[PDB]
């Protein structure tokens, strides 16, 4: 990272912090959890959560006294469940792969365009400062400006990349974006999207 | 130049790093090892509320402690650098602008949940971001609640759908009318033939998408003379014959966007 | 239409009573919300953001490129008239070569980054045919997708190099308290509500929708029986009319 | 598998299971930001006027790294301030078992 601070290249840091977002979160769960999915259709109408279930049973098809006669089994599920994915989470596991992914990209990219600097470009040297202080300025304009059009070019390089990688993210967050609106705030008819 | 702890070789007389930046040296007369650090130290923005408005500035440096990393061998500091209104922002030093406790929508994005505006007191304020407006839900096992009336809500959604279709010339751009320069040009070989594929399938492309989206009726049923339809007054929106062949929002949209 | 209307309230769990008793209400609030939605267009606003943003990038870009010719890309001069007219033939070579570089990758440049902007129109567009189809041509039940809250329908119009969609939706309000039960003990058998939920005005155990309070008598064609009253917890004791 | 078809019977079945699953949505990427000549020249002013003749590639370079940025910020905040109203967590947490 010195290097990478040294040339030019910083990180500039996100406008939500973590606090931020896991309040945003939290405020989703409780929403869910009290006013059901009404809270995102407007204004916020809070329910049982038994009730919540039965409307919730009843929409895939099953009638509403399956969750009243088998409320027991159900939150047992639902909390063995839960316990199951924290253990899964918690043992050594690939299951945030596309995150680290992600991050492992970012990093890779700066610490190729930085070690980018390292070659000469086909001049006489790949620094500045042994070129100035041997070759006159005359004769030291045509290694200045191969330096500057390689670099120039890894600087291209890099911009564009990024931008397509942009891109693949953006399409990611919006596609996020509709899994929120579409299985938290409320409940979902299409096959296999939300589950 | 600065002392530094690094460790040469006997031999030695200078040293760099992976991108072969010297970022240490030897004093020939002493041999004392030097650590050097270039000068402009990366990130400093500035943050304005538009010449227009006002000529005052804040200044954030990205990653200082709040002190004199920019040399301060400049006159006046540069608004300033250390001065009395300072703020110490998660990755960050602001100077220039008043820290307030009270926490409003985001104007001007500083980072780590602070942001800034040109607020009243006229002066530059920085402060935590608002996250939305704070509710109070009550959870009970037997209660709820149902609404009793409603409301038609007409929403706006904007989508562009099309970009401006461009094409490109090689001689016309790349030489102009220089014999010379097109024989030259010739040797690069097929360049310019690609790049005026792309920007004929990018307008293609675009002419696509304007159909798909807006050519989906087979049928161009007409327009009726009797626009309310059960009270429902449709004239807005569909065109008026008198005139021309656009609806009123039809034209105020138009107008509204401006098309060397 | 008046039917289409009702169609579409008994689309989102209305019933089209309510509709065929409140139309004036409706066209009134329909009337005065597209009245809104004009004076809001009237009145300068970014409303039209992201088209204006697309036309001022390539706008932008356009100026750029043009703007590139004036680099002399770090030969004798930008200009190839001077550059013929001092510089013979095989020496010259040199600064052509130089210059014809500099401004191919300014035009390939702005190729990609054509491209590019290109695939994410392309990418709005195809969204924009999606809610075309589903939101215009037809009632969409997804959440949020045609509007906030509960759609209706939804009117196209046109606009430079894009399109606005006006969508209608329902959002209730006036919002009522009440206590409810999940089930009604009667004679050692548990009734369960077929649509809709109990609730208790103070006065009486009546039945009503989720989406609007119309409280109408508990019977037996609108409730159907499970079980005992000993196997689900907030049953409340009441009796359930029979038309008989 | 070994699936049977038959014109008169049907499969139903008698019991069920919640299953919760886990779905990784990346939503945003490091905001990065380059200097023209801190990369390309570093320090020397030579360097510097000979990059000036290069015209306005490393600010539109700069550009499109705003643009970027910009449009991280939007993605998470499209994704995640969907709500409008901060509901206050609960202090009590079971909801009927759950």
């Amino acid at each position: 990272i010195c290097a990478q601070k040294f040339n030019g290249l910083t990180v500039l840091p996100p406008l939500l912090t973590d606090d931020m977002i896991a309040a945003y979160t939290a405020a989703l769960v409780s929403g869910t959890a009290t006013a059901g999915w009404t809270f995102g259709a407007g204004a916020a109408l809070q329910i049982p959560f038994a009730m919540q279930m039965a409307y919730r049973f009843n929409g895939i098809g099953v009638t509403q006294n399956v969750l009243y006669e088998n409320q027991k089994q159900i939150a047992n599920q639902f909390n063995k469940a839960i316990s199951q994915i924290q253990e899964s989470l918690t043992t050594t596991s690939t299951a945030l792969g596309k995150l680290q992914d992600v991050v492992n990209q970012n990093a890779q990219a700066l610490n190729t365009l930085v070690k980018q600097l390292s070659s000469n470009f086909g001049a006489i040297s790949s620094v500045l400062n042994d070129i100035l202080s041997r070759l006159d300025k005359v004769e030291a304009e045509v290694q200045i400006d191969r330096l500057i059009t390689g670099r120039l070019q890894s600087l291209q390089t890099y911009v564009t990349q990024q931008l397509i990688r942009a891109a693949e993210i953006r399409a990611s967050a919006n596609l996020a974006a509709t899994k929120m609106s579409e299985c938290v705030l409320g409940q979902s008819k299409r096959v296999d999207f939300c589950g | 130049l600065t002392p530094s702890s690094k460790r040469f070789q006997p031999f030695q007389q200078f040293g760099r790093d992976v991108s072969d930046f010297t970022d240490s040296v030897r004093d020939p007369k002493t041999s004392e090892i030097l650590d050097i650090s270039p000068c402009s130290f990366g990130g400093v923005s500035v943050i304005t509320p538009g010449t227009n408005t006002s000529s005052e500035v804040a200044v954030l440096y990205q990653d200082v402690n709040c002190t004199d990393v920019p040399v301060a061998i400049h006159a006046d500091q540069l608004v300033y650098s250390t001065g009395n209104n300072v703020f110490q922002t998660q990755a960050g030093c602001l100077i220039g602008a008043e820290h307030v406790d009270t926490s409003y929508e985001c104007d001007i994005p500083i980072g780590a949940g602070i942001c800034a505006s040109y607020h009243t007191v006229k002066s530059i304020v920085a402060y935590t971001m608002s996250l939305g407006a704070d509710s109070s839900i009550a959870y009970s096992n037997n209660t709820i609640a149902i609404p009793t009336n409603f409301s038609i809500s007409i929403t706006t959604e904007v989508m562009p759908v099309s970009m401006a279709k461009t094409s490109v010339d090689c001689n016309m751009y790349i030489c102009g009318d220089s014999t010379e320069c097109a024989n030259l040009l010739l040797q690069y070989g097929s360049f310019c033939t690609q790049l005026n594929r792309a920007l004929s399938g990018i307008a293609v492309e675009q002419d696509r998408n304007t159909r798909e989206v807006f050519a989906q009726v087979k049928q161009m049923y007409k327009t009726p003379t009797l626009k309310d339809f059960g009270g429902f007054n449709f004239s807005q929106i569909l065109p008026d014959p008198l005139k021309t062949k656009r609806s009123f929002i039809e034209d105020l949209l138009f107008n509204k966007v401006t098309l060397l | 239409f008046a039917m289409q209307m009702a169609y579409r309230f008994n689309g989102i769990g209305v019933t089209q009573n309510v509709l065929y008793e409140n139309q004036k209400q409706i066209a009134n609030q329909f009337n005065k919300a597209i009245s809104q939605i004009q004076e809001s267009l009237t009145t300068t606003s970014t409303a039209l953001g992201k088209l204006q943003d697309v036309v001022n990038q390539n706008a932008q870009a356009l100026n750029t490129l043009v703007k590139q010719l004036s680099s002399n890309f770090g030969a004798i001069s930008s200009v190839l008239n001077d550059i013929l007219s001092r510089l013979d033939k095989v020496e010259a070579e040199v600064q052509i070569d130089r210059l014809i570089t500099g401004r191919l990758q300014s035009l390939q440049t702005y190729v990609t980054q054509q491209l590019i902007r290109a695939a994410e129109i392309r990418a709005s567009a195809n969204l924009a045919a999606t809610k075309m189809s589903e939101c215009v041509l037809g009632q969409s039940k997804r959440v949020d997708f045609c509007g906030k809250g509960y759609h209706l329908m939804s009117f196209p119009q046109a606009a430079p190099h894009g399109v606005v969609f006006l969508h209608v939706t329902y959002v209730p309000s006036q919002e009522r308290n009440f206590t409810t039960a999940p089930a009604i003990c009667h004679e050692g058998k548990a009734y369960f509500p077929r649509e809709g939920v109990f609730v208790f005005n103070g006065t009486s155990w009546f039945i009503t929708q989720r989406n609007f309070f119309s409280p109408q008598i508990i019977t037996t064609d609108n409730t159907f029986v499970s079980g005992s009253c000993d196997v689900v917890i907030g049953i409340i004791n009441n009796t359930v009319y029979d038309p008989l």
